[PDB]
């Protein structure tokens, strides 16, 4: 075994919502993209 | 005067003086519609549509008093806590039930969706103006990262 | 699946909206807003304490 | 099997050497960290005192429905942390008007004393 | 980004495979030099052993790190429930024995109420 700092947006509902939303998405079409590829 | 001063703060009131409501006559007058009667003017009186009037009856006459009350009083640890638990019971089942009374939630929420968002607007508004301009740096940065990634590989791939 | 169709699977749309005098149904949907409002307010608080020191350190 | 702070099950528990009590290693740490003591029983206790010491994993069923359980999990918390703590107000709050009887009864006992020794004042004349 | 023998920003980062730990290159290297070691563990260390491929990676920013921000959320709000739960330990307890003390005593107000009305039953018929 060998701190990182990421700055929790302003308008920190859209965890749940829009956020996790879009990590889904992300992962899902590029995924995809990438078997296209 | 010291002396003078922790005999009155002391016999001022039990509850008051310990720890932790809005005046209501119309509310005495339900209650008793003759000892919740007598706790009622003494709520109206330390509190003090609302008349105050009553400042002269709240040491010795009390420590005896509590001192007769406690002669008067494992069984009855038991009876207590067995009491205890049916009263809590009666609390879960109240609060069950709810889950008139919503449009004050509601209300209290405006209050609340108010006093907040508002604090949340000034809050956004000022870390905004501080955070936009460091996003923006900080995103232009993400950028340069997808180039210098993207020409790596080429050179990599053209080795 | 999700990826071929392009459709992304529907979130709660439901927090934002509301309405009052509505029935226990938004009883409860009234006392989510408190509670996450609530979350929300003490969530801007610690950013705001340390600001703009805890992002221009990453 | 329960961690006495959270009501979760332990991935890594650690047991309070002042008082007997298995807590989980991130929520002792941030008690001790705030102040250092045992949540339950107040004991000077620091981080160095606790000594870490049934796995089964959840097999939910049969993505999409995933999403919005996990939505329903966290709308239903939110309110079961909120009824638990209008409930703590009232009841200390009802609490409060107990007190106030309590001690304006007491000073109803005294006018009453006074009219009982009022009386074997004059039974014996 | 800082090196841990000297404190400054290394322009040569290197890591050892026995204390994990990010050093300078030209600093390091003349700590080997000295003696074939790790500066901070003093376990053994050459310069071979100082020392990601085809996958490209973007910035630490708000899935992995959005899954351990909703543990933050939940173990912070288990906390919440323990100042709720250990004051109404306390509440209900004071409240228990309120509440006998109140039942206890009104007891002597019924035998008072009894006694000194008793006793102007009994004088005034005299």
């Amino acid at each position: 075994e060998i701190s990182a700092q990421q700055a929790s947006l302003t308008e920190s509902i859209p965890n749940l919502l829009t956020s996790l939303q879009n990590e889904w998405d992300a992962i899902m079409l590029e995924n995809f993209k990438l078997r296209s590829t | 005067d010291n002396e003078r001063s922790n005999i009155k703060s002391g016999k001022q009131l039990k509850s008051r003086i310990r720890k932790f409501f809005a005046s209501l006559p119309s509310p005495k007058n339900d209650f008793e519609i003759d000892e919740k009667e007598e706790d009622a003017e003494i709520a109206e009186y330390e509190k003090e549509e609302d008349n105050f009037i009553e400042p002269p009856s709240q040491p010795r006459v009390s420590l005896v008093a509590v001192p007769l009350a406690y002669s008067t009083l494992k069984n009855n640890p038991q009876s207590a806590i067995d009491n205890k638990y049916n009263l809590l019971v009666a609390n879960a089942i109240n609060k069950e039930p709810h889950m008139e009374s919503r449009m004050q939630h509601i209300t209290q929420g405006r209050t609340s969706m108010k006093i907040q968002f508002k604090t949340a607007m000034p809050p956004t508004e000022v870390l905004l103006e501080s955070i936009q301009s460091k996003v923006e740096s900080i995103e232009q940065l993400q950028r340069k990262l997808q180039h210098v990634q993207p020409l790596e590989q080429q050179n990599n791939e053209m080795c | 699946a999700l990826y071929t169709e392009y459709l992304k699977q529907r979130n709660n749309k439901k927090r934002r909206t509301p309405d009052f005098n509505d029935d226990d149904d938004t009883l409860f949907l009234e006392e989510y807003r408190r509670k996450y409002p609530r979350i929300d307010t003490s969530r801007y608080i610690p950013n705001e304490s340390s600001e703009v020191s805890l992002l221009g350190i990453v | 099997m329960l961690c006495a702070i959270s009501g979760k099950v332990p991935r890594r528990p650690v047991l309070s050497p002042k008082s007997r009590t298995i807590f989980e290693k991130s929520l002792l740490e941030q008690y001790v960290k705030d102040t250092g003591n045992d949540p339950i029983t107040n004991e000077p206790l620091s981080i160095e005192e606790i000594v870490e010491i049934a796995q089964q994993a959840s097999l939910t069923e049969s993505i999409p429905n995933l999403l919005t359980s996990l939505q329903n999990e966290w709308d239903a918390i939110m309110l079961e942390n909120f009824k638990l703590r209008s409930t703590l107000d009232s009841l200390t709050k009802k609490l409060s008007t107990v007190m106030y009887e309590r001690d304006a009864a007491k000073l109803v006992a005294a006018q009453l004393l006074m009219e009982k020794n009022e009386d074997s004042k004059d039974l014996p004349k």
